């Protein structure tokens, strides 16, 4: 029995119990909740240290031996924001505990057994989260994925064959024969992969067919035409084979507005792309579907934060890319329709109150692939300027604020997506799809990412140097981005119905296949600490956003968190 | 440093950039991607300093290069410069439309057109419908939807527009003011006239048959300007 | 050229440096990237000049950047850049330990800790041995090797310390200058007690009939301090 | 919102927590730790109640939906004492909590949810723990399976052949050729079975063989004549397969005393059989090696609870067993250094402290197959009347204690033969071996055995009686006991080796085969609630027997609970 100080202590295995820790450079504050540790028995690798033969790694290991051990690892996940240590066999995480030698050490679970076969991975002082999921990905063009994959995002789910003009606009992959070229170029990239089809039909032979080919939904798109009729039978096709709808709603209310729209969908599971409308929706109310039961709505990083540059940039923006005139007053009309700044304050707040659910990208489509994660936790920190600290919090910490925007980007997609069984939280289980973060980078450039239970991407000097540090340093495609290591580290998700005639087979797939599952039974009382439904009201004509009667906005940023200091560009 | 693949992509535009500096200095005039290189280094470089806006820099953009800078033909190539830069708030897409003026006669894929007018839906007689937004929301319709069906709100004779759409050319619309009145040219649907989806108000061949099953669904789902008589007969399949 | 990936990286790098030194010409304070590059860029360059030695980049590095002309945060968040440059010798290692000096408050992230001490090794009880190197070399013992199982070479009560282990923080160690002296704390080990390796004196369950094991297996091998009892009575499995 | 007294909540629903409840007859209290129910939202089954399509059935189920849910029982296991729902789904437990419908309450996840497909079982007022495990069977008559599976057993492990001598004498299924008779026979019956072979030899190519036939372990038994050699290259070839050795030592002393078995041993993991040693063993003294921290110490029923009747029933059990004559001084020596009282009497409180871990029947060789779980709770039921209320208690009840008796009879033994990733608990996928108890006949006749997640055994009453409960009523083979579904409702443990070699296929098994794993590497800081290590010594003229230093005994009980109140014989 002896006495170590705080400081010492977390300079060698980290934070504990009741510390606190700054996420990046911004104001949210994260406490340790727990810790799965004995005092005296931590894991650590190095020269003269526990984890060698006879001392931590076990010389008569259990038969569920790890493969690879994250020593000291704070993890932060909508379940709790703890210390454990994590193993990984087979490419899931075996266990969260302990960790260690049981002939040596007193509270080592056979799941948690460090023998030969393992390998050490230090975790201490550093966080451990769930790798990210976008699913509003525009597959435009190939590199996205390395540079989603950088930031932290290790499943991309949208529609697209390349940069044609259908897939610029929309999230589609349409037709059996476009599916079969985009799962068969899947096989390059190191992200998991799922592809929503074309919903915008009202043959049911035609959306079923597209299932079958692989496609884990659809999305429905007002370029393609999102009328009424499309609505209800790509609904009606998505409750027979339990795939998960998108939508891009008619900004022009052409064949109806909002509310017809709602009737459509005709109370069934729905994902409500851009929500706030500057991405496209009707114009100037699609936001007031957020507050429903049956949505699960989304934004896109471009509207979030709200800044002060955010409404001149939308604006020019829009003009560019549906080609309008200035001197036409009706192009003006539909830009000044679309923009609207209002919404787009009310949007922050709305997510600061649980309201929106998701964050996503709309990735070379009006959204930055690469910021997902940033712009969420650059939203939480103007959140937290603004309003100050949560109610809901249980101490001088922002845990529950944390939590509630972590969950936007790592476990509430994965539920809208029906892949939450296999992705989106750290817990027994799943697969090994985690991103180490230092805490002074996190949420801008992280450490590494794990993939299948194999290092994919990582922090790397120049490969002659003597040591890995040197620079210059920059994310390298590591083994499991290699060979046909690949193939065993990443999935591709297709729907059960692909999944049960042989779809892997059929077009000689060398990834996993997984059906997605769950998507048309869940609604808004689903998603993780966003679980707020409220009646919204948009005024039609200041365009005003009252949630249960009352005014909701938030005031333009003239500097955020996690943006000059961290890049050179 | 832990680089990402953007800031490599933007460290080498920066250096294409002053490369096409360092020859404007030397007085060549610059060519498309000279020109393009050294607006864009410019607006990341403006943006990293921190002390304009995004719209400021999308009139800045427009001073860098003065005609007499560029190669003939360079100004007439380039319609606008797209640059994503990080200001203090975050990333901002900055746009430069038409940087740069054009001062000589070479207009790379010039194009040399006929001064004929084009006559589209030739053969297609037009009738005049009036229509009134009556809702608070501006509705705006293309020209191949189905006049018939378009947004409830709108308040015309909707027996005079069935198996019709907008006789404007293809690909363009017609907005409708919340409370704008106004009278637009209406023509035949060509092809085999089958109407399926838009409100699923017809959903099959459309004809005088078919308008009065259109005719009744719409004054059931509340379409304005639906005038179907009363005592409706149905038939087997509605 | 014949130029190495090595090379490309180390002009990429070059060019990236060159970049941070502009900037901080222009009177932008900068941040980690152009901090991390423009060190690295100036130990290359110094370098490749062949006047001085890499101890002399190494206090070279620290000087380069005032607190002034970073952006809050960044001294803190650099704690050494290492680069790998060519001199006359050939490559080096160079790397500068805290080049900036902190002037602001903001740290990323920032550890806020609880005063209090923790207990390690809770509820077990620590034994005191004094322990002497008698050998000519240097010995360091980590926390959680058996004890009774170090060097031959040091001295003490061996039988006082089966089964133990040092009573010091996870992953530390004590060491034991040639003909050094001291007195240290061993704890009971934990879990099963289970003893596999560190010199096979032991390699199966530690208790005290295989302590009279252990005992005579060390005498056997000349480990100092080890004292047991002559007449010693083998049993089927040694 | 509305008041619920506690009475007809909990005769609507059972105990809820801070609820106690009396075990059997005995003096033992139960308390509910903790409730996974959300008030007003229990499952219910019968007319007008809450399991119905639409209400608590979910019409629009998960894709884990439940094949079998049990309603508001009453889980006593080692690891708690809680009310929760077990849902079953393919043969394991899916999930332990609330259990329901999504669509209509709140707190339900997708592993407990209740579909079309669910059966229901009341369990509501009714006790479940996991299905027994006897560890030290004498294969001697087809018919102790079904009185052990009577009782709540639902695995046996042991060895023989038959009512040949040998097995009369020994848990031995020797060589090849009878492991293949015994795995073939294995196919008839009700009940997890695994064997051991003979460990008696000093040749190691017959000892490998054997393991490889099948056999999940060895028996060493002094009437096969138990030598330090034999003990010593048993234990080397076990290492070499990760099985399980159990041990009957020698108790003429032929070879040795019991430190030189104990120095045979080498310190490696054993499992000895009637460690108090009436069963058999170094006379007087082998009960010294149940302080040691490589044995695993099981005691078999015959000498618990120790009572006035106890040591005259064994003096002339022994007398028959062995062929002994009064007349002879020789075999009065032999009996009265075997029997002891003392040690008998020391056997109950060692029970209490922990130092026994493991309760076993030795059946029909000086045990009863039938009682082993209604001796440990008598046993436990006599240590709570004489030494009153364990100083390891958190409250006005005995779970501690009950905890501890638990784990003798379901997750230290399965720990100990390498079976409790399987059975041994009610846990979250495990296998579904469980038994309902009504409070009221706990530990002496239980309701119902569900195996294999199918229901096996139960009370039932007369076939042509208008309902289930008329007289007469005994146990009655349900449908998972008959055709072909014994098949899947049962496992055959054998050995990793066999396993991997295919003796599934090669003998045309068509139970469940599955091996066994982690028998070399724990000791007795493995055992739940029973891990206390401590110097004994026995007296070597009075036979008393000193824990640490201090005496212990217990002195005899002349009436038991849960014996005559039960049962009509
Ligand atoms: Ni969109
Ligand atoms: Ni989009
Ligand atoms: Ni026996
Ligand atoms: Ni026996």
């Amino acid at each position: 029995m002896k006495k170590i100080s705080r400081k010492e202590y977390v300079s060698m295995y980290g934070p504990t119990t009741g510390d606190k820790v700054r996420l990046g450079d911004t104001d949210l504050i994260a406490e340790v909740e727990h810790d799965y540790t004995i005092y005296g028995e931590e894991l650590k690798f190095g020269g003269g240290k526990t984890l060698r033969e006879g001392m931590s790694q076990s010389n008569n290991p259990s038969k569920e031996e790890l493969d690879l051990i994250i020593t000291n690892a704070l993890i932060v996940d909508y379940t709790g924001i703890y210390k454990a240590d994590i193993g990984i066999k087979d490419g899931k995480i075996a266990g969260i505990g302990k960790g260690g030698n049981k002939d040596m050490q007193d509270g080592v679970k056979n799941n948690l057994s460090v023998g030969p076969a393992t390998e050490a991975l230090a975790g201490e002082g550093l966080i451990v989260t769930a790798g990210g999921i976008d699913t509003h990905i525009h597959f435009i063009s190939p590199q996205q994925i390395p540079t989603a994959f950088a930031s932290g995002v290790t499943t991309m789910i949208g529609g697209g064959t390349g940069p044609a003009d259908g897939t610029n606009a929309t999230t589609i992959t349409p037709g059996r024969r476009n599916l079969k070229w985009m799962l068969r170029a899947a096989e390059e990239y190191s992200m998991n992969l799922g592809f929503l089809a074309k919903g915008n039909t009202s043959n049911d032979a035609s959306l079923a067919d597209q299932i079958e080919a692989g496609a884990i939904g659809f999305k429905i798109h007002e370029d393609w035409g999102t009328t009424p009729s499309a609505i209800n039978h790509a609904l009606d096709v998505a409750d027979k084979y339990d795939v998960q709808v998108a939508i891009h709603t008619d900004t022009l209310n052409e064949a109806g507005c909002v509310e017809d729209t709602m009737a459509a969908i005709a109370g069934r599971t729905m994902h409500t792309f851009h929500t706030e409308g500057a991405g496209g929706g009707h114009a100037p109310d699609i936001i007031k579907v957020a507050g429903e039961h049956n949505i699960l709505p989304a934004s896109t990083n471009p509207t979030i934060p709200f800044t002060v540059n955010t409404e001149a940039e939308h604006m020019d923006m829009l003009m560019v890319c549906h080609h309008l005139d200035k001197s036409i007053k009706e192009d003006v009309q539909f830009a000044d329709s679309r923009i609207r700044p209002q919404t787009i304050a009310a949007e922050d707040t709305l997510h600061d109150m649980g309201i929106f659910s998701i964050t996503s990208s709309d990735s070379q489509a009006m959204g930055r692939v690469g910021e997902v994660i940033t712009r969420t936790w650059q939203t939480a920190d103007k959140n937290k300027k603004e309003f100050g600290r949560l109610k809901e919090e249980k101490g001088d910490n922002d845990n529950f604020r944390i939590k509630r925007y972590l969950s936007k980007y790592t476990i509430n997609p994965a539920i809208a997506h029906g892949i939450s069984e296999y992705v989106g939280s750290v817990e027994v289980g799943k697969v090994a799809d985690l991103v180490l973060w230092s805490p002074a980078f996190f949420g801008v450039k992280p450490n590494m990412i794990i993939k299948g239970g194999f290092i994919a991407l990582s922090q790397m000097g120049d490969a002659n140097a003597s040591i890995p540090t040197p620079q210059p340093v920059y994310y390298r495609e590591m083994f499991a981005h290699h060979g046909k290591a690949k193939y065993d580290a990443n999935i591709t998700f297709v729907s059960q119905a692909a999944y049960d005639k042989g779809i892997k087979e059929e077009l000689g797939l060398e990834r996993q296949v997984l059906p997605v599952k769950n998507c048309r039974n869940i609604t808004k009382k689903d998603m993780q600490f966003n679980d707020t439904t409220a009646h919204i009201e948009v005024n039609p004509e200041t365009y005003h956003v009252f949630v249960d009667g009352k005014e909701v906005t938030s005031k333009p940023a003239n500097k955020v968190s996690l943006a000059q200091l961290f890049s050179i560009f | 440093m832990k680089l990402t693949p953007k800031e490599l992509d933007k460290l080498m535009l920066h250096y294409a950039g002053e490369l096409a500096r360092k020859r404007k200095e030397k007085g060549i005039k610059l060519n498309y991607v000279e020109a393009v290189a050294l607006i864009s280094a410019h607006i990341m470089e403006e943006a990293r300093a921190g002390k304009k806006t995004a719209a400021e820099l999308m009139q800045e953009g427009r001073t860098l290069l003065k005609p007499d800078d560029v190669m003939d033909g360079v100004a007439s190539m380039i319609h606008e410069v797209g640059i994503e830069a990080m200001f203090p708030d975050g990333t901002k897409l900055v746009t430069v439309h038409t940087p740069i003026e054009a001062n000589g006669k070479l207009v790379p894929g010039e194009l040399f057109l006929k001064n004929e007018d084009i006559t589209i839906n030739e053969g297609k007689k037009a009738v005049s419908v009036k229509v009134k937004n009556v809702g608070d929301r501006p509705v705006q319709i293309g020209s191949h939807f189905h006049f018939f069906e378009v947004n409830r709100c709108l308040d015309f004779d909707r027996e005079k527009t069935f198996g019709k759409r907008l006789d404007i050319a293809s690909g363009t619309a017609v907005r409708f003011e919340p409370g704008e009145e106004k009278s637009v040219e209406l023509i035949d649907i060509g092809g085999n006239r089958r109407i399926f989806g838009f409100n699923a108000l017809v959903d099959r061949q459309a004809d005088n048959e078919s308008k009065k099953i259109a005719l009744h669904r719409a004054k059931e789902r509340g379409f304005h300007g639906t005038k179907s008589d009363d005592n409706y007969v149905k038939t087997i399949k509605e």
